[PDB]
């Protein structure tokens, strides 16, 4: 995972460092070709940096680092602000809540209902997954749909 | 539009708070190629597009290249139509015409 | 013949790292950040991203053999700086949690007696 990958990255770094320890200017006179094998290796390294820049989307790297470290600073200021609170200052409710907000919408809305008073159908039977129709995309079924359709109205309103 | 939706779903904000439609119109009409033209537009500028103004300047440059490619292609397409009409006459036999 | 094993080792590592960067870089960072609700998790991913790029830039400069290394090194301390700041915050939170738990044990001991 993260650690293993980080360890692998560290292993790349030591190898990169060792090369620097060696000095090759003496070698420049000797051979044109040696550079190409090395230059290609260097171009592979540059390629990854370019990919990283694209994901973010030397000078490119510098501007991107400023953007990354700007984002990081805000997060900690938000954490510290919350714990220290625990001219007019804006108040926002959403940050406080124990389950934080999820805008991903990865899966179809999952009802937050955990109990079902005044039930004609089990909550069990109510929480279920239905395969999508070719005509229509599948959706979670409202949990009181049956109750609404088949429960009887009080005599009084009528 | 995609970006703003992306940020609005990130920081959990309204699309108009990230960027109003009037300010977006200034980006489409004027098209600032630098980070200087992005920050100063119309009356005021919100907080979300101010920090990502460099990206917006980059985006406009990213946007600009595509528009240019389309224009060169278009002239060629019109010419062929009389030629298309030619093929039918070619296909019909000369021999029949003397017959009819 | 002395240099060749070093070149071979480096080349192999790059192939070794290359798939991992492709696997890590497959999803746009904004996409990844939207996906995870937690603020703490978010700070982690970002610091990681800053760490890899700085390190890869570092390795790059070394491969080049460019004369002055003060600048690249400067970015790495900045990363070390924020990563520390992340770690320090977590430790303080843990200590507060431990203290609350400690009381429960004392309460349990009193009841037993």
């Amino acid at each position: 995972n993260p650690d293993v990958l980080l360890s692998r990255v560290i292993n790349v770094v030591r190898a990169a460092s060792s090369l620097a320890s060696q000095d090759v200017d003496f070698y420049k006179n000797l051979d044109r070709g040696f550079s190409k094998d090395l230059k290609s290796k260097a171009d592979k390294l540059a390629d990854m940096a370019n990919e990283i820049i694209l994901s973010i989307d030397w000078n490119n790297f510098g501007n991107i680092m400023d953007n990354l470290l700007e984002m990081s600073d805000h997060s900690l200021d938000k954490l510290n602000c919350a714990i220290n609170s625990k001219t007019k200052r804006v108040e926002k409710p959403q940050l406080k809540f124990k389950s934080p907000i999820d805008n991903s919408e990865s899966h179809p809305f999952i009802p937050l209902l955990k109990e079902k008073p005044n039930a004609l159908k089990p909550l069990s039977e109510s929480l279920r997954l239905v395969d999508d129709d070719e005509n229509n995309p599948s959706h979670y079924p409202h949990p009181y749909e049956y109750e609404i359709d088949h429960q009887e109205y009080s005599p009084e309103i009528l | 539009y995609q970006w703003r939706d992306l940020i609005a779903r990130r920081d959990d904000e309204s699309p108009r708070f990230v960027m109003p439609n009037q300010l977006l119109a200034a980006l489409v009409a004027y098209t600032p190629t630098d980070v200087i033209g992005v920050v100063s537009l119309t009356n005021g500028v919100t907080e979300h597009v101010r920090q990502n103004a460099k990206l917006l300047a980059n985006l406009i440059r990213d946007a600009l290249r595509n528009i240019k490619n389309t224009n060169e292609e278009a002239t060629p397409i019109p010419s062929s139509e009389t030629k298309a009409d030619g093929i039918l006459l070619e296909t019909i036999s000369v021999p029949q015409i003397r017959d009819v | 013949e002395k240099i060749k094993p070093y070149v071979r080792s480096f080349s192999k590592a790059l192939d070794e790292l290359k798939p991992e960067i492709e696997k890590l870089t497959s999803k746009s960072l904004d996409e990844q950040l939207l996906l995870l609700s937690d603020e703490r998790a978010k700070l982690e991913l970002i610091n990681r991203y800053a760490y890899v790029l700085s390190s890869l830039m570092f390795a790059n400069m070394k491969v080049l053999g460019v004369k002055d290394m003060s600048p690249i090194l400067g970015e790495l301390k900045r990363v070390k700086s924020y990563m520390d700041k992340a770690k320090q915050y977590d430790n303080r939170i843990t200590k507060s949690n431990e203290k609350s738990q400690a009381e429960q044990e004392k309460a349990k001991n009193i009841i037993s007696n």
